[PDB]
RNA sequence: CAGCCAGGAUGUUGGCUUAGAAGCAGCCAUCAUUUAAAGAAAGCGUAAUAGCUCACUGGUCGAGUCGGCCUGCGCGGAAGA
């Protein structure tokens, strides 16, 4: 509704390809493309966007918001990017990145390579610290995901892979 | 390194099973024998020693629990099948109370043991069981005994030969930076400790000095930030008790003087236990000076009254505890249980 | 190699206070084992630790032990390097079997 | 009064020694020693008298000493040798214990050097009085 | 209205037949200044100094928003060879 009425604006420099409902942000920092359900028709007004939906269809104005949502993610993706950085807690705990392959040593029998999707680049700063690099958050944060599943931090010491904003509650239960 | 507790729970005995009356059509049949046969027998609830586990939460969550009733008897004479025996696995050293007979029936020391302690009943009688010609017709039904009434009320007490007991901050939360591998947060500041630590000593094949620690209090009924009266509890099973003495603190109680007092709290309980052995042994010597040290060991141990051979050693700094270690060993070598 | 192996296993058992070493030799008269080796321990603790001992240093010098047999149970127990076979007893224990009978 | 560094406070009176039992050494333990009792903590505390518990803060960054500044004590241990009753309630309002009057604590609250809530002096001659009252007592205004 | 940026205080660590309580199972009146607003009181919760948030006030976008009831037609309750 009031998201959907709300214009996003794109920086200089980013290229807005309409091919009806598949809407391309090619710009500084890579190519994302999306396709809609087909019930938002974009405008191409002046240098900002907007969205509405059509009559016929009792959703109208609860995905007309939507497509103002991810089109934010995009913009932003391609001018400044998505960082996330996790960071490993725990003693035997390792993380290190070779080409596209990531290592990993949570406590396992065995190393564990992980393979990134095209448009994700990972660093790690230091032994226990992973950073995440994209242009899309939808791709950055499956990845995210993906690692903390691994080592999902378990409540009583937090032993793990989690979220730098995220926070682990620790508490006392099973007393002795 | 979490909360102590204890509590009490609620077990019903199984109760027997009743007996079936029953009759029965064949094809074409008017008259059979008769049908029904015995119930079940009650439950009967055990317990078992807990080695692998310290907790006593599972008697708050669970207070309530009815063993299964003896399955009645049904037809074709089957008879009802024993109600399964439910098996309460309790952590060793509690000693259980009754409403009435408050004495116990065993205490929980090695592992691998089960303990009853309420039986079931006894199972009905079917009409079948009372076929006869004097009635020539057995209708009659025959009612399980109950089970017996036990209700349970347990206390835990920690089994180690060794506990340590002594002033604030003197060192009793300290003890276990010794040789031992358990480390609970302690300091140099008040009481240093809300939960009591356990910590084990390999010194040589099969001999153990596994050392109790307690949280004491001042001058008896008295507490300085909260800390419980009732702590006493978890020691009193210790066949040798140790005791450290503040020894200069900064601007702490006095010298052995206030040491009268602490002959009291051992017998304030009840009584001491019949005076178990007590040993005065002292501690952070590191940071002052042995040749201070003799003149004041000699007034302490004296001044209160006490005659016997006393230990001088640092265990702030972990040094010397071993002529304690294989002279305690020596005592239980020299020493058996009888 | 035998030798090599003896020697190798004779000087580690008496590193941890191994009391009681006598070494025989069974060629001949059994077709099972070519060397044997004997020892004392006291009580339970320690000579688990002698058989914990010796099957780690088995394992770091190439030789994979083929069996061992003593569980929660350290009145007897063994561990087997081929050739020459370590017998670790329970000096009250023993009495009850053979010494130098076999 | 700006700031994490963890102002603390912990006093029962000035005219002992600072014993132990009440308190213990819990007034710093993170670079404050226990001996500095008698050289800066007795600096001005000795000039005039010790009769009266006084709010102390820690205030030390980097060095082995401290950088505070003393300030006014409590208004609640000002009830015990100046005004009346020293132990307290007792019942705590079953009846009325103790009794105040406007003419008794109007210099002694004055005595503040400086700790004020305004420059207005009317305003806090019944600001005082929020300690009292809270206990069983008795206003005389 | 909800978001975001800030405040969130003074007696006051409130004394009390308080074995410690500085907001918390007890204890009471539930008052009292400074201010644009802040409660002897909203909580996750330490033996407590504690860590942080909230009840309310200010600013920011600006025209609707806040939370209760009645009611037709819809969902769960509705597992057996």
């Amino acid at each position: 509704s009031r998201v959907a009425k709300a214009p996003v604006v794109v920086p200089a420099g980013v290229d807005v390809k309409i091919n009806g409902q598949v809407i391309t942000i090619k710009g500084k920092n890579g190519e994302l493309t999306r396709t809609l359900n087909d019930a938002v028709e974009v405008k191409h007004a002046d240098n900002t966007l907007t969205f509405g939906p059509r009559d016929g269809y009792a959703d109208g104005w609860a995905q007309a918001g939507t497509a103002r949502a991810l089109l934010n993610s995009m913009v932003i993706g391609v001018t400044e990017g998505f960082t996330k950085k996790l960071q490993l807690v725990g003693v035997g705990y390792r993380a290190a990145v070779k080409g596209n392959v990531i290592n990993l040593s949570l406590g396992f029998s065995h190393p564990v390579d992980h393979q990134l999707p095209a448009g994700i680049t990972a660093e790690c700063p230091t032994q226990t610290e992973i950073v995440l690099k994209g242009a899309d958050k939808q791709v950055i944060g499956q990845v995210a995901a993906d690692l903390r599943a691994y080592r999902r931090p378990e409540p009583y010491k937090g032993k793990g892979v989690r979220y730098a904003d995220e926070v682990v509650r620790t508490k006392e239960a099973k007393k002795k | 390194m979490k909360f102590v507790d204890e509590a009490s729970i609620l077990v019903v005995a199984g109760d027997g099973g009743n007996g079936c009356v029953s009759f029965r059509r064949e094809k074409y049949i008017p008259k059979g024998g008769p049908d029904g046969g015995d119930g079940g027998d009650g439950g009967d609830v055990w317990m078992e020693a807990d080695e692998n586990l310290n907790t006593l939460i599972d008697y708050r969550f669970e207070k309530s629990f009815r063993a299964e009733r003896g399955q009645n008897g049904a037809s074709r004479d089957c008879t009802g099948k024993r109600g399964k025996d439910v098996t309460i696995k309790v952590p060793v050293g509690t000693r259980v109370i009754d409403q009435g007979t408050g004495e116990t029936m065993g205490d929980m020391t090695k592992h691998g043991q089960r303990l009853l302690v309420a039986k079931g009943g006894w199972h009905g009688l079917g009409n079948t069981r009372f076929k006869s010609s004097v009635n020539r017709t057995p209708r009659q039904k025959t009612n399980g005994t109950p089970g017996d009434k036990r209700e349970l009320l347990l206390e835990l007490m920690l089994l180690a030969d060794v506990g340590m007991l002594g002033m604030p901050n003197a060192g009793k939360s300290t003890f276990i930076r010794a040789v031992s591998a358990a480390k609970p947060k302690v300091a140099d500041y008040p009481f240093t400790t809300l939960v009591p630590s356990l910590g084990v000593v390999r010194m040589d094949n099969e001999k153990s000095f596994v050392v109790a620690d307690i949280p004491g209090l001042i001058e008896g009924a008295a507490e300085g930030a909260g800390l419980g009266i009732r702590f006493l509890k978890h020691l009193e099973r210790c066949r040798v008790l140790l005791h450290l003495i503040d020894i200069d603190p900064i601007d702490g109680t006095d010298p052995v003087e206030n040491a009268r007092i602490i002959i009291s709290e051992l017998e304030k309980y009840s009584q001491d236990l019949a005076t178990k052995p007590r040993w005065l042994v002292f501690n952070k010597i590191d940071l002052l000076d042995k040749v201070e040290a003799e003149e004041k060991a000699k007034a302490i141990a004296e001044a209160l009254g006490w005659e016997d051979k006393y230990y001088l050693i640092s265990a702030a700094s972990g040094l010397g505890v071993k002529d304690l270690c294989w002279d305690v060993m020596t005592f239980i070598i020299e020493n058996p249980v009888v | 190699q035998g030798k090599a192996l003896q020697d190798f296993v004779i000087d580690k058992i008496d590193d941890l206070k191994g009391q009681d070493i006598i070494a025989l030799d069974v060629q001949g008269k059994s077709s099972i084992t070519d060397c044997m080796i004997i020892c004392t321990g006291t009580s339970s603790r320690h000579v688990m630790s002698i058989a914990d001992h010796v099957v780690q240093e088995s394992r770091a010098a190439g030789l994979l032990p083929l069996g061992v047999e003593g569980e929660n149970s350290a009145d007897w127990i063994v561990v087997d390097l081929g050739d020459v076979i370590v017998h670790v007893m329970q000096e009250e224990s023993r009495r009850l079997y053979e010494l130098e009978k076999l | 009064a700006k700031k994490v560094q963890a102002y603390v406070k912990l006093q029962v009176a000035a005219g002992m020694a600072n014993p132990s039992p009440p308190v213990g050494p819990a007034l710093g333990q993170q670079g404050v020693n226990i001996m500095e009792f008698c050289k800066a903590f007795n600096a001005k505390t000795d000039s005039i008298e010790k009769g009266l518990p006084i709010p102390v803060v820690i205030t030390v960054y980097a060095d082995r000493s401290f950088t505070f500044v003393t300030k006014t004590p409590p208004a609640a241990v000002l009830l015990k040798k100046a005004a009346g009753i020293k132990s307290g309630s007792g019942k705590p309002n079953k009846d009325k214990v103790g009794k105040i009057s406007r003419a008794q604590l109007q210099e002694i609250a004055q005595t503040k050097a400086a700790d004020m809530t305004g420059a207005d002096i009317e305003a806090m001659t019944r600001s005082i009085e929020g300690t009292a009252r809270s206990m069983g007592l008795v206003v005389e205004d």
